[PDB]
């Protein structure tokens, strides 16, 4: 389960850096 | 999801960019 | 400005942790 | 909003918790 | 150790906080 | 060896988050 | 305060890199 | 591919300390 | 001094994620 | 350089891609 | 403290080998 | 690259350094 707690940290990462002001919702399913 | 899409293969900023508000 | 951006990228990636499967909502102001 | 209050002081993870879903 | 307990396995904030002083 | 050193420096950034103010050690085994 | 929160979260992955097998103390002020 | 993205990111963090004011070109082959 | 140190290594983040395949360089002042 | 243009202030996405190989 | 330290100041990595274990 | 080499097998903060400027 590791490897997909480590990539979700990145992507939230990549999500902030790409909506910018518009923000965004984190929904792991 | 995200997860399902993105961690299994690498997303582009343009892909990723479906996941904003 | 810089700052904001700064410590918002920070509390993204604590959200990240905090909210675990709950997942979480990120509003800039 | 979250940066109104955790930018300008800092936030337990209690505090944080009120930003989850 | 923790990166035996917790990179073989997810740990939770609680299982951290195990690991602080 | 890399995915091990990927996730201990996940493990330090919440242990620095969940500590807080206690500090921490960090001894990986 | 915040910008102390923030310098510490990058002063633990550079310890972390830096020191490597023996592993680092942290201990904020 | 994933793996080696989120490896990348860790690669470029620490080249960032390494160099420090040399700094540096990543060009991933 | 150390602000913007702390800036640099979030604009190396950001440039891996824009840059993706091209790289980049990273030059600090 | 990229320090002075986005560590005071802040850069698009598109800006940043100056600094692209 | 290595915040005082290395806050105020930019830390060398030498430096900072001072709160390895 | 740096790739091949780093994300294959660990590299020392000794090794990253030939891949400064
Ligand atoms: C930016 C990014 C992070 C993690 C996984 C991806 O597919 C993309
Ligand atoms: C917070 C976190 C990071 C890395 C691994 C874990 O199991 C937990
Ligand atoms: C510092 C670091 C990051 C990623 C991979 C490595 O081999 C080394
Ligand atoms: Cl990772
Ligand atoms: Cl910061
Ligand atoms: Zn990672
Ligand atoms: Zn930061």
């Amino acid at each position: 389960f590791v490897n997909q707690h480590l990539c979700g940290s990145h992507l939230v990462e990549a999500l902030y850096l790409v909506c910018g002001e518009r923000g965004f919702f984190y929904t792991p399913k | 999801g995200i997860v399902e899409q993105c961690c299994t293969s690498i997303c582009s900023l343009y892909q990723l960019e479906n996941y904003c508000n």
